[PDB]
Formats: structure tokens, C-alpha cells, sequence
RNA sequence: CUCUUAAGGUAGCCAAAUGCCUCGUCAUCUAAUUAGUGACGCGCAUGAAUGGAUUAACGAGAUUCCCACUGUCCCUAUCUA
RNA sequence: GCAGUCAAGCGUUCAUAGCGACAUUGCUUUUUGAUUCUUCGAUGUCGGCUCUUCCUAUCAUACCGAAGCAGAAUUCGGUAAGCGUUGGAUUGUUCACCCACUAAUAGGGAACGUGAGCUGGGUUUAGACCGUCGUGAGACAGGUUAGUUUUACCCUACUGAU
């Protein structure tokens, strides 16, 4: 988790596995992100890994600004549609799985984030919180 | 500047070893200038100069024994196909010389272009002649009618099919690749003369090396990887209606009005109107693949279906008019 | 109107840029992870050469596929957007080969910078194991 | 000039359902492709009614890719006869 | 394939901190070769899915020792097999190569584990096409395509129940 992540995050329901295509929410010119693998993942036979809110993944771009795509890059999710649970008991879910491009240290690539962002990612990555207007 | 080396003193001696070495050294020291002019300009610019000892030795079998050499050039951009110092070179043995260059496949250029362009060669008092080979001023375009003979040319500018208007007997191999005809062939016809061609070559055209226009037949279009330069150049030419005319595609309403593309879009907004209209999509996600659709428009730009011509020696806005 | 933020004195443009050109030239490097000498192998009877595990490419000296084998040689050159891999001449008898490479490694944040660096490829003589054993006489087919 | 008694692969096409070497070489598709497509061709051993090449349409024909779609899968659960 | 003794000599001068001659003894059946000993009146023959257990010649983890081991990072080494040792592209594939995560992506066995457990892509019938051979029927361990996978209600074992 500590690929530049500040603290330790509680567990969140694994929404979007590999093969998933989530929107991009930054102004980097990318319009979607195809997840291929995950950081901090565990290894079990025939279990394909998965990514939850706040997690860092390896991603590819499938639409936008062809100087970006046909290469792997790190990304950070900021929204998912799978309902998880905060320790205050409430469940919640967005309407779209969405992420952000970043460098391996946690710094973003773009300058601002369209749409809302999870508290569970903003508290963990400060640069994300800096470039975000709406936190839930 | 310097292009072709000399053919020094065959001289009728002996020592096959010597006749080899005095040309092998010539090659080794011919290429020196290429390297001298390699770092001469910046440290990136570098045109397609072959370094093959075998073909550079074969060229020393043909021109002198021909003693009357003639050039072939595509009629779409005839400056780079021409050799600067070939005129300078074929003046060394003090005998019959003067290659007296010619141009070929002149059945694409219009009436009020061809005369003002013949003024180019005539104003510089040099020799030339137009020749439609597939099918001083008192001419238009002369027919098929008008001692050994050389026949040199750039790769696949039509040299391997020019002879199909002379004898029409299909004597030499030809396709649309820049590396077909090899192992020079002395084609016999009209026994009072003997005709010899050569394998193809590529000479030191320093003007326009990186940002140029040698995506005609010089590099293999069937094997390219840049796909934006070689495609974006066609975008700067061929106004937007003509690609809408032939293919029938809908490109763009000039969305990005800032300094991104503006008018005359680049090689990212029209190639995606072709492959998305041809269904050529990638492996993994529906995305209009550019580099394998740029090879279905570039084999149409060079064969002669999509036409653009050179402008006068000065910078001129719009010489062609479709 | 910014400062070079490494040395300080260079007031640069706001086209979108970083510390001073001298500061990125001297301190920052984006070509690490490669040896600048590369030892290849070559025969002295059939003039053949290969990658360490693979078939011998058969290419003659100064061929286009020299660049193919030379990029297939395991470096981090493939990682970063290769371009302008033209050949530099070297002496045939001094048995060395030279190429200049240029990769566009990203600077700090979306600032693309050229890079001009050089590598030398040296060759050692082998006798071609497949070419030999064959001259040796074991069981026939 | 020729050698075998005759002629000596023409137009065309190709790692093709024909290509051993072979996962041929180059480019492209992919994050990655022994696959697929395009091109090259001294082609183990292509080839002209033992028919060659191209072909719109058709095909419970073989093969590759994409959009949509989904318990095929992650990863199993529940209901009925 | 692995190990041990001699170790020319390479390893900033500093024969083993480490790598490597000449050889030499010798191990395992987890490799080919060789035998034809068991099966020719049925031992169902490739791989993969699944699942369990064992071995150690330890990839990681734990504890130690030595290093041209300051730290950091590595290498070598000793006990040690308790626990774990992946997701994917191409390929029928075992093998291989590549991408990516990971503490790690170690090697092997159980009738080359496992078809009344599955599948049937491959091989291995008959149909049919090409190339080469052959006068011809026909051959090719060469390529391609299509092509029926059976039975448990018995004994034991095992799981659970009287
Ligand atoms: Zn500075
Ligand atoms: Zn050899």
C-alpha cells in the first residue's frame, strides 16, 4: 500500500477487477483506463486480483491523446459503484467506476478532477485531495 | 553538394587485385565525405545514402561502358530525384559525356503548370524532355518515338516499366517496391545500339531530410512506424473537401478552434474518420487504429490517385488546383 | 517568470517548464540502466552473429537488421519511445560498431526533453557451435 | 558457345489448405501474441482447363479482431418440478 | 542433472572473499540410449481442469556465520521443508518466451499421480484438399479441415449415520 500512500486504509469491497475499464476523471486527455494489475494484491490460484477505492493499479489507456496510450502507467481509483461500508455502518456507492493517472510516488499527472472523490482516497493521497473540488 | 565518386583510371593494365583495390579504397574514401557532411549539418539530419560495397562496385561496371546515360524521374516532385553532382561527375574521361537528364510520367500535370515549370529548366539553360512512358520551347509532350546506352533511375519511379513502351516485351521485373530490380541486365534491342540499366540507388539529397517529403517510394511504406509525419504531410495538402469527395467520409466541423489543430486538421482526426468508416479496430478495445489505416491512404497518395505537385522555386501558397 | 528552483538565478518561461536547462542537463539523467559498451559474437568462416539465445540472423555488415538485433539486445532502450537510431561509422579492422540513440524520457511532470547519447558495440570472434559440431562426425540422420 | 534425347517455370501468386530450416524477416494490431493482417521471396517441393489470378452474392464451411451481451470467469449462492 | 578431492591460473601485488583448468571418485531414476524380463482371449495412450499427500537438492519467510559486509544493498554459507510459491497474451502443447503484480513468483515424486473424475485442442481409423515421390494402386512420422469418449446397484477404502 505504501507506494507513497500516507496511512493504512481499512478494507473496501473489491469492486473492479482486471479487465475492467473505468472512466478517467482528470484533465490528462485520457478518457478511459483499462486495469491490468494491482499493487498490494494477494496471490491465490485462479483468483484474479481486484482493486478497491483508494487503491493503486497499473493501467493502460484505450481512448485519448495517442502520446499516452500503448503504454502502462500507474493509476489511482477515486470512485467505484460497488457498495462498500464505512465503519459508521452506512453503505454507499457511486454510479461510475473512475480513476486518475499518477506517477508511482503518488503525484498526479493532471491538474484537476471532475466529479466527486472518495474520502478513503483523499485522506490517503494528499495530492489527490489537492486537485479535488468535491469530496463526497 | 558532393554525391557520386569517380571512376579513376581503368587504364588497361593488369592486377585484378589492383583493379579491385583502387575502387574499394575509392568507396572507403567516397563515404568519408558522407560522414564529413553527416556531422556537418547539426547532428540529426541524414538522407538514405547506401553503403553497399557490392552495388557501389556494380555501378563501376555500367556507366562508363554505356557512355550515354539517361535519368528517370517522377513528374510529381522532380528536384530530389535529380542528382546534383551527377552532371559534374559524368565529365571525367574526356569523351562522349553529358548525361542530359530527363523526366518521366508527365501525364498528371496541367497545361498552365507544365510550361511555367519548363521555364525552370530552361531559365537555368539545362537539358530535359517530358515523356509519358506508361501510355527550344516548341513542344507540348512528345510521343514514344523521340554506341551503348545507360538507363539509371530512382527506385520504382517507373524505370522498370518505361521499357514496356519501347519494346513492350516484359523483359525486366517490376512491382511497387523500392528494392526489386537487381543484377544489372544489358537489354538488347535494335542491334546498332545496346541498352544497359543498373540496380537502383539512393543519392545525398541533404535538402529536406527529417521534415521533408521522401515518403513517395524511398522508405518502405509497407514497413513504416512513424505514421504521423508521413500522414500529417498529406493533411497539410489536399484540402478537406477532396478527402470528403473521394472516400465520402465526415471528418470534423472544426471543433478545436484554439491553437490545437484549427483549420486543416492533423493526422489524428481524419485517420479516425477512415478506420472507423472501414471498421479497422485494435485488439482489446474498439479504437480506430491509425498506423494500419495510414498504409491504406499512403499507397493511394504515391501511385497517383491523390495528387499534389511541387510549387515554384519560391514559397508559394496554392499552385495545384483540383 | 519563475526561478530555476535548483540553482535559482535562470528566469524561464511559463509555457510549462522546470528547473534550468543546465540544471536538468547536469543533475538529471534519463538514460540510466544501460551499458555503453556491448559485446556481441561473430563467426570467422560464415560471418554470422546472434543474440545470446536465438538463431543467427545471417545479416551482412552494415545491414538494416543490425538495428533489429541491436534493439532486441536486452537494454532499457525499449522502455522509452525510441527514435533516430541511425548508424555511426566505425573502422572495420578495429572491430568495433557504433550507434547513437535518442530516447524521450519524461522529465519531472509532462515536460518532454530530447536526449543525445551514444553507445559502442564491440564484437568477439566465435566459431559458430552449429557450424562446428556439424563438421564433427556423430550419428547421422 | 552450349550439355544431356526434347524444352528450360512465361504471365501471375506465396511461409498460401502447398515453405523443411521456421516461432523466417520487417511493420502493424496488443500491456504482453508460436496466432491474425499487409509486404519481401534462390519457392525443401507455387504455377497456368493434372487449370493460374481476381471475383459481387451465397455459406449450419475454416480462422482473427471489434461493439453489444451475459454466472464462461473472479466466486459462489438461492428457488421450482 | 547434481555433489566431493586435486585448482593451471583469473579475481587492484594479496592459489578458493568469489569464478574457473586438467582430470579423478561417485550419486539419484525426477533425462535419452539398451535390453526385451512382465501385459498381444482389454493395465484405455498427450496435455490441461480438479484434489490430496510426500521428498529437499531452500525461491521467499524465521534464526545464525563469513565476506574488496561503514551504513544501505548484495553474495556465499549452516540448520531448517513449519507456511506459502500467482494473474495473464501467443501456442493443443509438456517445454519455451513475454507483460504485470508479488515476500516469492524453487525443483521434483506418487503406474512419467489422476479419462466407471471431466475435457477431447493433439496424436491415432474410415471422408476430403495441397506439395513431393511413384507408370499406377497408393506412401509421407509433411501441412489443413471434419470426425460417437460407455457401466458402479458389488467388496474394500473414505466421508458421514444407526
Ligand atoms: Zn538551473
Ligand atoms: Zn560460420
Amino acid at each position: 500500500s505504501g507506494n507513497g500512500a500516507q496511512g493504512t486504509k481499512f478494507r473496501i469491497s473489491l469492486g473492479l477487477p482486471v479487465g475492467a475499464i473505468m472512466n478517467c476523471a482528470d484533465n490528462s486527455g485520457a478518457r478511459n483506463l483499462y486495469i491490468i494489475a494491482v499493487k498490494g494484491s494477494g496471490s491465490r490460484l485462479n483468483r484474479l486480483p481486484a482493486a478497491s477505492l483508494g487503491d493503486m493499479v497499473m493501467a493502460t489507456v484505450k481512448k485519448g491523446k495517442p502520446e499516452l496510450r500503448k503504454k502502462v502507467m500507474p493509476a489511482i481509483v477515486v470512485r467505484q459503484a460497488k457498495s462498500w461500508r464505512r465503519r459508521d455502518g452506512v453503505f454507499l456507492y457511486f454510479e461510475d467506476n473512475a480513476g486518475v493517472i499518477a506517477n508511482p510516488k503518488g503525484e498526479m499527472k493532471g491538474s484537476a478532477i471532475t466529479g466527486p472523490v472518495g474520502k478513503e482516497c483523499a485522506d490517503l493521497w494528499p495530492r489527490v485531495a489537492s486537485n479535488s473540488g468535491v469530496v463526497v | 553538394d558532393l554525391i557520386v565518386p569517380r571512376r579513376p583510371e581503368w587504364n588497361e593494365g593488369m592486377s585484378k587485385f589492383q583493379l579491385d583495390r583502387q575502387e574499394k579504397e575509392a568507396f572507403l574514401e567516397w563515404r568519408r565525405k558522407l560522414a564529413h557532411l553527416q556531422e556537418s549539418n547539426e547532428d540529426l539530419l541524414l538522407t538514405p545514402f547506401e553503403r553497399n560495397i557490392e552495388v557501389w562496385k556494380q555501378l563501376w561496371r555500367v556507366v562508363e561502358r554505356s557512355d550515354l546515360v539517361v535519368q528517370i524521374v517522377d513528374a510529381r516532385n522532380p528536384l530530389l530525384f535529380r542528382s546534383v553532382d551527377l552532371e559534374r561527375y559524368v565529365k571525367e574521361s574526356d569523351d562522349r559525356k553529358a548525361n542530359l537528364l530527363l523526366v518521366n510520367k508527365a501525364d498528371l500535370l496541367t497545361k498552365k503548370q507544365r510550361i511555367a515549370w519548363a521555364k525552370y529548366f530552361i531559365s537555368k539553360n539545362i537539358s530535359f524532355t517530358f515523356y509519358s512512358a506508361l501510355r527550344v520551347m516548341e513542344k507540348v509532350k512528345i510521343l514514344s518515338i523521340d554506341i551503348n546506352i545507360g538507363l539509371v533511375g530512382y527506385p520504382n519511379v517507373g524505370k522498370s516499366s518505361t521499357i514496356n513502351s519501347l519494346v513492350g516485351a516484359k523483359k525486366v521485373s517490376v512491382s511497387s517496391t523500392p528494392g526489386k530490380t537487381k543484377h544489372f541486365q544489358t537489354i538488347k534491342l535494335s542491334d546498332s545500339v545496346m541498352l544497359c540499366d543498373c540496380p537502383g540507388l539512393v543519392f545525398p539529397n541533404f535538402a529536406y531530410n527529417k521534415g521533408e517529403l521522401v515518403c513517395n517510394g524511398v522508405l518502405p511504406i509497407d514497413q513504416l512506424r512513424d505514421y504521423i509525419g508521413p500522414a500529417g504531410l498529406v493533411a497539410e495538402r489536399i484540402p478537406k473537401y477532396y478527402i470528403e469527395a473521394i472516400y465520402g467520409i465526415h471528418i470534423q466541423t472544426k471543433s478545436r478552434d484554439e491553437g490545437g489543430n484549427g483549420d486543416i486538421p492533423t493526422a489524428q482526426e481524419l485517420l479516425v474518420a477512415y478506420a472507423r468508416a472501414r471498421g479497422y479496430m485494435t485488439q482489446g478495445y474498439g479504437s480506430a487504429d491509425e498506423p494500419r489505416a495510414s498504409r491504406y491512404i499512403l499507397k493511394d497518395y504515391v501511385n497517383g490517385k491523390l495528387l499534389y505537385v511541387n510549387p515554384p522555386p519560391h514559397l508559394e501558397d496554392d499552385t495545384p488546383y483540383t | 517568470t519563475l526561478l530555476c528552483c535548483n540553482c535559482g538565478t535562470p528566469i524561464d518561461g511559463s509555457t510549462g517548464l522546470v528547473m534550468c536547462y543546465d540544471c536538468i542537463k547536469l543533475t538529471v539523467d534519463i538514460t540510466q540502466g544501460i551499458p555503453r559498451e556491448a559485446n556481441i559474437s561473430f563467426c570467422r568462416n560464415c560471418e554470422r552473429f546472434l543474440q545470446p539465445p536465438g538463431q543467427w540472423i545471417r545479416a551482412e555488415l552494415e545491414s538494416r537488421e543490425l538495428l533489429a538485433i541491436c534493439l532486441r539486445r536486452l537494454k532499457g532502450l525499449t522502455k522509452v519511445r525510441l527514435v533516430d537510431a541511425s548508424f555511426i561509422w566505425t573502422e572495420p579492422h578495429s572491430r568495433r560498431i557504433r550507434i547513437k540513440l535518442t530516447v524521450q524520457g519524461e522529465a519531472m511532470t509532462n515536460t518532454i526533453i530530447q536526449q543525445t547519447f551514444e553507445v559502442e558495440y564491440i564484437v568477439i570472434a566465435m566459431q559458430c557451435p552449429d557450424c562446428a559440431r556439424s563438421y564433427t562426425t556423430n550419428t547421422w540422420r
